[PDB]
């Protein structure tokens, strides 16, 4: 397996084609349990939003972890439904057309 | 007899009330009530299956409340309770 | 390495006729479609079969070039070389951005005629009338060919 | 001409305040479903109408969801695909 | 202008010495530019005076050329065949898109000749500088008629062909 970014070569038909590493990534990310999005940047997001809601408010590790874990699960579940919206058309790319349809069907935004 | 408008009688069967459960026009009107223009045809079979599941779930809850009340009568209150428990919560008539 | 290994069939099969022959030049797998689609009679562009028959002439190998035609056309499309109009009735759409026609143009475009029914209509009411008999469009060459211009029928007659 | 009066049907049916499913077939339909679970069940006039109204409104809400599925797929008809997708996304299927 | 007052009394004089299918004649106005560019061998293209000198041969539109040629060149640029090179040392490029395009081709130039429509023009410098014997080109039938398959493109001139028909080894030996 040689890459050789240099001028020589016209590349290859199969060089981790778009979606093949995704087919590798889906297996890896569905084989273990972990928090996907960043922790500290999400922690600042929770603190900033609560700061406008309430001037003074303290936080604990258990509270922020629960909010992050629920949000990640909510996003993952939404992606599954949005991908099901994507398969309605002959396409494999998630688009804003699908997310609007998926949210409206549920109680959100409707 | 003939295919078209026959001399004596036409269009339908006489036997009834034992193999029924099909309403073709009503699904069209409900689809139009949904704002649609075309129905794609092969939805009557699915809607009947979709309809049956919905009534099965509510009646199961409704018959469950009926058994608790120790009566053979299914009332509107029990039907409302069954819908309210599952989230449908049809306000309707309750007084 | 595609210019050293899978190209090696080129100094074997194209070696015979396809080279920098001073008597007559030949393409180098990069200037082939020009002769097909500029010395062209079509109105909406060339097609797959059309370019196929145009580019098979002696030197063309075609061992796997049926793939390379599409691959090179898509590479040139990515590079921004050719311009095409969509169509379904026409078997193809391959052309060039020609200088005669502007990039902006209406859909409707002219007409055409064939006049192939004229030789047959030279005899169809001739049946209704008296002189109807054996074909007489251009004498015996009417039976030989059934289509001849004045000069194209004169030349064999004098020769 | 095809599809012209379908738009006309929208105007009438959306300001009419009635039920579209035939009441007598629905009256025998609730008995059949209830009888299998338990025998000798007596119904009421209000019970039938209350059960029918919830079912009809559920279909209307479902049909509207399938309407947005048709425009998503560059379609005007509701294929069975639209209903299946709507049930899964809404979570009613499971 | 196509059939207006400008060309209402005009067409009488073309009937004398205009483009006639017999042999070769003055190219039409739409094609003189293409013929001149094909004749030119400059890799960077033809300059303004180069184009003017090349089309100056015999009768032309030289009376109103000062505006007609520029207007026509702008019309063809609005479409896209004429590609240009950047610079000031050369007056202009006005290149005809003839070979593969959009590639870098850094400083690549070789002795080149084509087959599609060049032979009819290329048989002329043979008359100009050094005479012929017919070991070049594609026979007299190519210049006599354009729409000709190789069969009738070859057979009127020489009866001696390759293994497909007869045997050309004798003519090859005789050179």
């Amino acid at each position: 397996r040689k890459s050789a970014p240099a001028t020589g070569g016209v590349k290859k038909p199969h060089r981790y084609r778009p979606g093949t590493v995704a087919l590798r990534e889906i297996r890896r990310y569905q084989k273990s349990t972990e928090l996907l999005i960043r922790k500290l940047p999400f922690q600042r997001l929770v603190r900033e939003i609560a700061q406008d809601f309430k001037t003074d408010l303290r936080f604990q590790s258990s509270a922020v972890m629960a909010l992050q874990e629920a949000s990640e699960a909510y996003l993952v579940a939404l992606f599954e439904d949005t991908n099901l919206c994507a398969i309605h058309a002959k396409r494999v790319t998630i688009m804003p057309k699908d997310i609007q349809l998926a949210r409206r069907i549920r109680g959100e935004r409707a | 007899k003939g295919l078209g408008k026959g001399g004596a009688k036409r269009h339908r069967k006489v036997l009834r009330d034992n193999i029924q459960g099909i309403t073709k026009p009503a699904i069209r009107r409900l689809a139009r009530r949904g704002g649609v223009k075309r129905i794609s045809g092969l939805i009557y079979e699915e809607t009947r299956g979709v309809l049956k599941v919905f009534l099965e779930n509510v009646i199961r809850d409704a018959v469950t409340y009926t058994e608790h009340a120790k009566r053979k009568t299914v009332t509107a209150m029990d039907v409302v309770y069954a819908l309210k428990r599952q989230g449908r919560t049809l306000y309707g008539f309750g007084g | 390495m595609t210019e050293s290994l899978v190209l090696s069939p080129a100094p074997a099969k194209p070696k015979r006729v396809k080279a920098s022959r001073r008597s007559a030049s030949h393409p180098t797998y990069s200037e082939m479609i020009a002769a097909a689609i500029r010395a062209e009679k079509s109105r909406g562009g060339s097609s797959r079969q059309s370019i196929q028959k145009y580019i098979k002439s002696h030197y063309k190998v075609g061992h796997n070039a049926d793939l390379q035609i599409k691959l090179s056309i898509r590479r040139l499309l990515a590079a921004g070389v050719l311009k095409q109009t969509k169509g379904v009735g026409a078997s193809g759409s391959f052309r060039l951005a020609k200088s005669d026609k502007a990039k902006r143009s209406p859909g409707k475009k002219k007409k055409a005629v064939r006049r192939s029914t004229s030789p047959k209509k030279a005899a169809r009411p001739r049946k209704a009338r008296s002189p109807a008999k054996k074909p007489k469009a251009t004498a015996r060459k009417a039976r030989k060919k059934s289509r001849a211009s004045p000069k194209k029928a004169k030349k064999p007659k004098t020769v």
